[PDB]
């Protein structure tokens, strides 16, 4: 159709490059922090690139925070097995807190017999 | 039709922006309390959604 | 119509221009504040006409 | 050439209409629903102003995207039916014995069955004419006395009725199920107020919907009739 | 094509109050200045007027009648670039099944920008293997992985532009004699007399010529009340 | 035999020149068709009745031309003078002389290929019938070795499953000693506690 | 089997050891697994079998560990999981010994049975 | 090696938080000044007179693409006469160390190889 | 345009305003709050205590604490 | 079910004693997250990510034909990431047949 929306079109040239006024070139916000710490691992991956090739991916510890890139230095089988102990340890301290203390009468050795005589009784 | 140069010099020498420093998990626990109560932007459109 | 039934409408007799009609830049100070409230006013045509040919049988049923 | 669809970038009526929505939780007076009420009909009828406008589009796959539309609403209203016959018929044991005054067979269903009739052959004339490019004046005007004489009987019926809903769930499902035609007929007047002859002719998505739903309001009632007074 | 919508009013012929009111400029025009209104007034003022004297007809070659009439002769260039765009055309709507390609004859995939979408279905039967979607680039040969299939981009490219009806009808078709305005005066004055008007263009036209609203009628014509 | 025989097009006439359908609301003039038939004639009748199309005279030389200079075309032109022509038989004479367009591949620039890269095409294509004759091989290959395979889970199954089978079988017969000889089956043994 | 009685046309290697090779690996660095087992510093290529002059359709066989550690290396040369061990080496022995690999799996199938059938029970 | 430090310089240790200065240092929430960059504010964004007060979907500069001839700008292909026939050389993509970084050497080998297919 | 091209520009070629993501995850702090407050008000307006002392509903042994 | 070309005897017959099959490597290259310059603006930015596009890419055979980027279905055909407006121009999906018409060929 004559005049209908194109099919396609031609990108625009874009806009003039901004320097500033000893000549430095303009440099804009970018959301790519070079992290310090002192880990330099690299880690390759062979991907999947669509059906017939691939591509060897990296990741670099600088592109990561200081916590990630010490963690993902030690191999998976001494870090995993530690951390696995250590949340579940956290998790049951944590609601441990709130119960310090705490003495329900019904836990005490004189109810507990008295559980035994009604079990006794009633041939539970 | 309009003609525009292949680049232009500003007029300061200032590099305001640029890329990101290195944070911490909790960065964000004073960079967004200071930027609401820094940024100009930030507490004129709080105040302006509050009064009205 | 414009659709298959009929087509265009020579210049001879365009009246909407759309560089005029379009370009909305600026355009509420080019009409003042009674000029938006009638645009405002003018934009429901469309429902308008709806409730001319909607009120009567309502009235009749109350 | 062109794109195949021209894509529809924004919208606002959207926003809009669910806030209108929301003013109906958030009422303190009754009276803001009526007014939110009018508000919702006129930004339904700009976003119907906007589907006339993609006419310029040109595009053939649109008469048939709006039709497969409708026949799926028609499929929410029948099931909408059918969960009302199914709560009437689950406590069918319970019905009959009770000191209750059930309809008569005789009257009521018999003027009914006749009046919607002819509201269908007034819809078919329509029809009719819309597939030979001609036009009736008086139809339009047939519908509306037809329209006027089912409220007349209706209201009268409800107030003359000497059962409630708080009498038993009989009662309850048959006030129910009544109403629920009802709406639905008064959606048709919402509907065929606008009924005009349009030089597009059959491009145009509202006759066929119009000739769908009024056949479908008269076999539900159809199905009413049998359930209820027969 | 299946996907066009019904045909328009316009889609068979112009209204006269579309006519340009320059006459005298819209016949002197070169074709690659006339708009799309302009281009077909001229054609069907120019085409009618050598239609309409019959006793010219028999002593005028095809090739002087086809430019009277404004139909471009076909040629292998134009022919081949009309061709691509009704298969473009084609495909928008329709499917894509042909042979299999090879680099003889590769698979042609008509694009108007430098890249398209293709998918590679394999061949005929057992051959045909799942759908494999791949980014058809210019200027590659491109090979299906699983069944060899080949692969070729075509643009439809001209000098800054894309192949349109319009462009290959000005690269190709070159302007004859300068239409004379004597003709259509002639022609008027055959079929239009004593309030007759048998030839209504050539009216419209040759007022237009005249100024306008000269000839008997012209200005109740051209009144209109909104 | 589309649209119920409607055109979505077509001609109308009338008789008073300055009549206008929109705005005269009149009641005497009757339209024609594009034939000139008056409206009030019925299709079924007025399309039986044969209409046939009459040029002036002075084009006969004309259309005599186009019939010698095109045989095929001379019998339409021959209707055509003798004022034989219907609407049909010019709808035949349209559509028998429209030809479809010619792409021709001789004219379509190539991808850029080396000569020495052209005179690979023969290795290559060598190449893919041998990745897929080892393609179709494994499949088979394939296919037998990991079913069978499944075989090893569905005896692993059966056996772990045996074991809870096992497991039943001693406790039903622990079940059915219980009421016979468990002394810790007891009667006249729980007594009501009464209400608090 | 693929390489025996299916297919002849993929080079076909010899068993240096029907055992994995334990060897320490560090992450960052590139390892060379010998793929035809003619090799003398197995795992590794050595420089002068088939896999260093790429003869025959051997090649070496790249290698790179994630992390720091003692990984196991095919012997066999047949894993799936090649460089890495996964157990074929054992599947490929008892391919060649048959009666051998059923006195090892009757062996690991009788312990499997004991403790599984004497904890349950 | 270690394929991080080949690109180690293009990567220069930023300086603000989140890469801005305060607002009251400069003030990125105005429309930049520079000539051609009407539609963009001084840190690159887009700004909001250009995609939302005065959006061209809503009417605002209204300015059609398409020619009088129905024709818009197209670049044409890299075309060349060769051995008595016209070529296309295709478009390459840049070098992935240009886009990426990392150095392109010692990449791993990945055969050619046809679906994976159950037969039988 | 070339920065039209991309949906949320911005933010994919890594040049948005942090505070939009500050915003995200207040409002999913807002949205947890919901559950949290409600719960303490609650608690408060029938016992009179926003939360309570485990096991404070049972009998305690003297020395509980 | 579908298992791979059919294949001839004949179509297995080598030119030459000393063809094996050619060892291209099917690895686009060592990759990781894109990298824009500090000082690309928004436009130019864009212009860096619609140039790290991996189905742009291919790999050159030795006869000149290349096997690109390929994938099971067209989600991966799109710009990364997805652009406003895909599919300008109507994807192609290629079906092959056995019919012909004499139209298309010439003596
Ligand atoms: C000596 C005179 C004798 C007269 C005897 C009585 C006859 C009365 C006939 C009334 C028929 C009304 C039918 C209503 C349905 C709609 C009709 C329609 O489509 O109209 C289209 C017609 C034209 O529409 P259009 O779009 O321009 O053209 C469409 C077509 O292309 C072209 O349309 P079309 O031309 O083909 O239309 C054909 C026809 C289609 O309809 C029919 O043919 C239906 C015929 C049904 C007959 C009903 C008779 C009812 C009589 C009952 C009496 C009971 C007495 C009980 C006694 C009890 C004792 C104890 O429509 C009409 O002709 C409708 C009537 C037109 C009159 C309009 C002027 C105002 C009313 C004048 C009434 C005069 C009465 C005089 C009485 C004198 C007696 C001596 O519409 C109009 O003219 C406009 C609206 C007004 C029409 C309705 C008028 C109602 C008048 C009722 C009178 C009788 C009242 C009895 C009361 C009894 C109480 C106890
Ligand atoms: C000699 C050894 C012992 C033999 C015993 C024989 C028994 C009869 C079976 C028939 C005879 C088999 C003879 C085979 C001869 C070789 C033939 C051949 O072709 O050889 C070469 C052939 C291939 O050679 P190749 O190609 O060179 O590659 C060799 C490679 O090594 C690659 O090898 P692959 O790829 O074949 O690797 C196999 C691997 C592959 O497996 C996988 O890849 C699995 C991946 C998913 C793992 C999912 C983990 C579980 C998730 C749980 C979800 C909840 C999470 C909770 C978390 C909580 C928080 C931490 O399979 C497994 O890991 C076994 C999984 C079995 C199911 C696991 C679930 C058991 C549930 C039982 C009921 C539980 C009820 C509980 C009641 C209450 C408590 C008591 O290799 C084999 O055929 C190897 C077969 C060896 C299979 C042994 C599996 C033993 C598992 C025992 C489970 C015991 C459960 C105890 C509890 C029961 C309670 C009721
Ligand atoms: C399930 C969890 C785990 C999940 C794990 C798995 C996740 C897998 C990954 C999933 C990824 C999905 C796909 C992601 C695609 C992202 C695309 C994108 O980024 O689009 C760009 C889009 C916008 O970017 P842009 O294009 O630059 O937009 C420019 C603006 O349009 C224009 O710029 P502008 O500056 O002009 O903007 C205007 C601005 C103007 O800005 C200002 O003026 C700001 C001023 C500062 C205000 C700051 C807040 C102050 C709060 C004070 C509180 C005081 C409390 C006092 C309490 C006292 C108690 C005693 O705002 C406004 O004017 C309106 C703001 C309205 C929205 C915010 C509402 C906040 C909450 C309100 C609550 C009200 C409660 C009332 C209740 C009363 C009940 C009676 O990005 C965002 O919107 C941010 C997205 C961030 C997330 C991205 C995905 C990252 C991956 C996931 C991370 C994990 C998230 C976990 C959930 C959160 C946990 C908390
Ligand atoms: C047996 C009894 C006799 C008496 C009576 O009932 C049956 O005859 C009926 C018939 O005449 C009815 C009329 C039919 C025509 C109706 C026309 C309607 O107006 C039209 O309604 C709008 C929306 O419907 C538009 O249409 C617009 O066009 C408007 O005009 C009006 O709102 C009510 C109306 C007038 C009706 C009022 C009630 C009536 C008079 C009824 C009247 C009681
Ligand atoms: C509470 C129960 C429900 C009632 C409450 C309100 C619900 C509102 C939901 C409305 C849903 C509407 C869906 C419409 C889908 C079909 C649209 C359609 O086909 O329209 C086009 C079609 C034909 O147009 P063409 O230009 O010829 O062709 C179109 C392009 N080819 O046009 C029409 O259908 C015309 C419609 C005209 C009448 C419009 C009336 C609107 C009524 C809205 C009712 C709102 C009432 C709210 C009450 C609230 C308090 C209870
Ligand atoms: C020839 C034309 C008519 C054809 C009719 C076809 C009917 C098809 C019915 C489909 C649903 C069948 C459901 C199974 C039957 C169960 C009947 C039954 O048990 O009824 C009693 C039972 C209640 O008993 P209790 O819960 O135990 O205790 C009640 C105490 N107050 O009722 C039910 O649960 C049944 C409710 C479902 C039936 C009614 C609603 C569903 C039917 C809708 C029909 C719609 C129109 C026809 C559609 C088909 C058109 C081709
Ligand atoms: C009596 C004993 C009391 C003990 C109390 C113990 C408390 C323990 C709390 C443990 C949970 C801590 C949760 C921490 C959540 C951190 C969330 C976070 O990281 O937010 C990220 C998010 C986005 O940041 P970036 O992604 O870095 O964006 C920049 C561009 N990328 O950051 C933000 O939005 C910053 C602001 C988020 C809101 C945080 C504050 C909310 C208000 C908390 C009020 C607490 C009141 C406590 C009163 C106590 C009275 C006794
Ligand atoms: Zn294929
Ligand atoms: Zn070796
Ligand atoms: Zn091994």
């Amino acid at each position: 159709r004559i005049g209908g929306p194109p099919v396609f079109m031609q990108f625009p040239p874009p806009p003039p490059k901004e320097y500033l006024a000893d000549g430095t070139p303009k440099t804009y916000p970018l959301h790519q922090p070079v992290f310090d710490h002192g880990y330099t691992w690299e880690h390759w991956y062979m991907t999947n690139a669509g059906v017939f090739h691939t591509v060897y991916y990296g990741e670099f510890a600088k592109d990561f925070p200081w916590r990630w890139g010490f963690v993902a230095e030690k191999p998976f089988w001494v870090g995993a097995p530690i951390l696995v102990l250590g949340v579940l340890c956290l998790g049951h301290i944590i609601q441990t807190m709130g119960q310090i203390g705490v003495r329900p009468k019904r836990y005490t050795p004189e109810w507990v017999e008295a559980t035994k005589e009604r079990e006794r009784a009633e041939n539970t | 039709g309009r003609e525009l140069p292949e680049y232009v010099v500003l007029p300061h020498n200032q590099q305001r922006y640029g890329r990101d420093k290195s944070y911490s998990y909790f960065t964000c626990l004073w960079h967004f309390p200071k930027m609401v109560f820094t940024e100009k932007w930030c507490y004129t459109n709080i105040m302006w959604f509050v009064f009205w | 119509w414009p659709l298959w039934c009929g087509g265009g409408v020579p210049d001879k007799f365009i009246k909407i221009d759309p560089d005029v009609h379009f370009n909305l830049q600026g355009y509420r100070e080019r009409i003042g504040w009674y000029g938006f409230f009638t645009a405002f006013l003018q934009a429901n045509y469309h429902a308008f006409v709806y409730f001319v040919r909607f009120i009567p049988i309502n009235i009749a049923i109350f | 050439f062109e794109l195949n669809i021209n894509i529809i970038n924004y919208n606002y009526l959207g926003i809009i209409i669910t806030v209108i929505i929301s003013i109906y939780i958030y009422n303190n007076s009754n009276i803001i629903s009526v007014y939110n009420s009018n508000l919702l009909l006129i930004n339904i009828n700009i976003w119907m102003k906007y589907n006339i406008l993609d006419m310029l589009n040109l595009n053939v796959l649109d008469y048939k995207i709006l039709l497969w539309i409708v026949v799926i609403i028609i499929s929410n209203e029948i099931l909408l039916f059918v969960s009302f016959y199914w709560i009437y018929y689950h406590n069918y044991i319970n019905y009959y014995h009770v000191n209750i005054l059930i309809l008569n067979s005789y009257n009521i269903v018999y003027n009914n069955i006749i009046l919607l009739t002819l509201l269908s052959t007034i819809v078919n004339i329509k029809f009719y004419n819309y597939i030979l490019s001609y036009y009736k004046y008086i139809l339009s005007y047939l519908i509306y006395y037809n329209n006027y004489m089912f409220n007349n009987k209706i209201i009268l019926e409800y107030k003359n009725n000497s059962n409630y809903t708080n009498d038993s769930v009989y009662m309850t499902s048959y006030f129910y199920i009544i109403l629920l035609h009802y709406i639905h007929i008064y959606d048709s007047i919402i509907l065929i107020v606008v009924y005009n002859y349009v030089n597009y002719k059959n491009i145009n998505n509202y006759y066929i919907n119009i000739n769908i739903y009024y056949h479908l309001i008269e076999v539900l009632y159809i199905v009413i009739s049998i359930l209820l007074y027969l | 094509y299946r996907h066009w919508h019904r045909m328009s009013e316009d889609d068979w012929a112009l209204p006269l109050d579309s006519m340009p009111e320059d006459v005298k400029t819209l016949m002197a025009t070169p074709q690659t200045e006339r708009g799309f209104v302009e281009d077909y007034w001229y054609n069907r003022i120019r085409g009618e007027a050598t239609l309409l004297d019959p006793e010219a007809l028999p002593s005028k070659s095809y090739i002087a009648l086809a430019r009277d009439m404004g139909l471009q002769i076909v040629d292998e260039p134009s022919s081949h670039m009309m061709g691509l765009i009704e298969l473009y055309e084609y495909l928008r709507g329709a499917s894509f099944v042909g042979p299999f390609g090879t680099i003889e004859n590769p698979v042609l995939v008509p694009a108007v920008g430098q890249e398209r979408v293709v998918a590679c279905t394999g061949g005929v039967g057992d051959e045909e293997h799942f759908t494999l979607w791949f980014r058809c680039r210019e200027g590659f040969m491109y090979r299906c992985g699983e069944c060899d299939q080949i692969f070729m981009l075509v643009r439809l490219y001209y000098e800054d532009r894309y192949w349109t009806q319009t462009l290959v009808r000005d690269t190709f078709m070159s302007d004859g004699d300068m239409f004379d305005l004597k003709t259509l005066e002639r022609v008027h004055k055959m079929w239009n007399k004593d309030e007759m008007v048998r030839w209504e263009v050539g009216y419209w036209a040759q007022d237009y010529v005249l100024g306008k609203g000269v000839l008997p009628g012209m200005v109740e014509e051209h009144t209109r009340v909104n | 035999a589309y649209n119920g025989g409607y055109p979505f097009h077509y001609v109308v006439q009338y008789d008073d020149p300055n009549y206008d359908c929109e705005a005269d609301f009149e009641f005497e003039e009757i339209p024609r068709d594009e034939f000139g038939v008056p409206a009030h004639i019925p299709p079924e009748l007025s399309t039986q009745i044969r209409h046939t199309y009459y040029v002036p005279p002075q084009y006969y030389p004309f259309l005599k031309k186009l019939g010698e200079d095109t045989p095929e075309l001379k019998p339409y032109t021959d209707k055509l003078i003798m004022g034989d022509m219907t609407y049909d038989d010019y709808e035949e004479m349209f559509y028998k002389f429209a030809k479809p367009l010619k792409i021709y591949r001789s004219r379509l620039p190539l991808p850029y290929r080396t000569d020495e890269e052209i005179s690979q095409e023969k290795y290559v294509n060598w190449c893919g019938r041998w990745y897929s004759y080892r393609q179709r091989l494994q499949g088979d290959y394939y296919s037998r070795h990991y079913f069978r395979d499944w075989l090893i889970g569905v005896m692993l199954g059966m056996y772990l499953g045996n074991l809870c089978v096992q497991q039943h079988r001693q406790y039903r017969v622990d079940m059915k000693l219980f009421y016979l000889e468990a002394p810790e089956h007891k009667i006249n043994w729980v007594k009501p506690r009464g209400d608090l | 089997t693929w390489t025996e009685i299916w297919w002849e046309h993929d080079p076909t290697p010899k068993v240096a050891q029907y055992r994995p090779y334990v060897c320490t690996v560090e992450s960052g660095k590139v390892y060379w697994w010998c793929a035809c087992g003619e090799s003398k510093t197995q795992p590794w290529v050595d420089g002068h079998c088939k896999c260093s002059k790429r003869e025959g359709g051997f090649r070496p066989r790249r290698w790179e560990p994630e992390h720091d550690g003692v990984r196991l290396f095919c012997g066999c040369k047949s894993c799936f999981s090649s460089p890495t061990w996964n157990g074929g080496c054992f599947t490929k022995w008892m391919q060649s010994n048959p009666a051998g690999g059923m006195l090892y799996c009757f062996a690991a199938a009788f312990g499997f049975g004991t403790l599984t059938v004497y904890r349950k029970f | 090696k270690s394929y991080y430090d080949d690109f180690k310089d293009r990567l220069k240790p930023g300086k603000y938080t989140q890469g801005r200065c305060p607002q009251s240092e400069g003030d990125y929430r105005q429309e930049s000044k520079t000539i051609g960059r009407e539609h963009l504010n001084d840190d690159g964004t887009r700004s909001k007179r250009y995609t939302v007060k005065e959006a061209d979907a809503l009417g605002y500069h209204y300015h059609p693409p398409i020619d009088k001839k129905g024709q818009v700008y197209v670049k044409g292909p890299n075309t060349v006469i060769e051995r008595g026939q016209t070529w296309i050389k295709g478009y390459e993509l840049p070098s992935m160390e240009y886009t990426y970084g990392p150095k392109q050497e010692d990449i791993p080998f990945y055969p050619r190889v046809k679906l994976n297919v159950w037969g039988n | 345009n070339l920065e039209d091209h991309f949906d949320l520009a911005e933010y994919m070629m890594k040049m948005h305003n942090p505070m939009s993501e500050y915003l995200y995850w207040i409002a999913g702090f807002v949205s947890g709050l919901h559950g949290i407050l409600p719960l303490l008000h609650s608690n408060y307006y029938f016992s009179g205590m926003f939360l309570p002392r485990d096991n404070d509903n049972t009998q305690l042994c003297d020395d509980s604490w | 079910i579908y298992e791979g070309q059919t294949v001839q005897e004949s179509e297995l017959i080598p030119q030459e004693d000393d063809w094996v099959i050619e060892e291209t490597n099917f690895c686009l290259g060592r990759n990781c997250y894109v990298r824009f310059r500090e000082e690309d603006d928004l436009a130019r930015r864009a212009l860096h990510q619609m140039d790290s596009q991996l189905n742009k890419m291919h790999t050159r055979l030795r006869d000149g034909t290349v096997i690109p980027y390929m994938s099971f279905h067209p989600d991966e055909m799109v710009d990364r990431p997805a652009p406003i407006h895909t599919f300008s121009e109507k994807p192609l999906l290629k079906w092959t047949w056995d019919e012909t018409y004499e139209e298309a060929y010439d003596d």
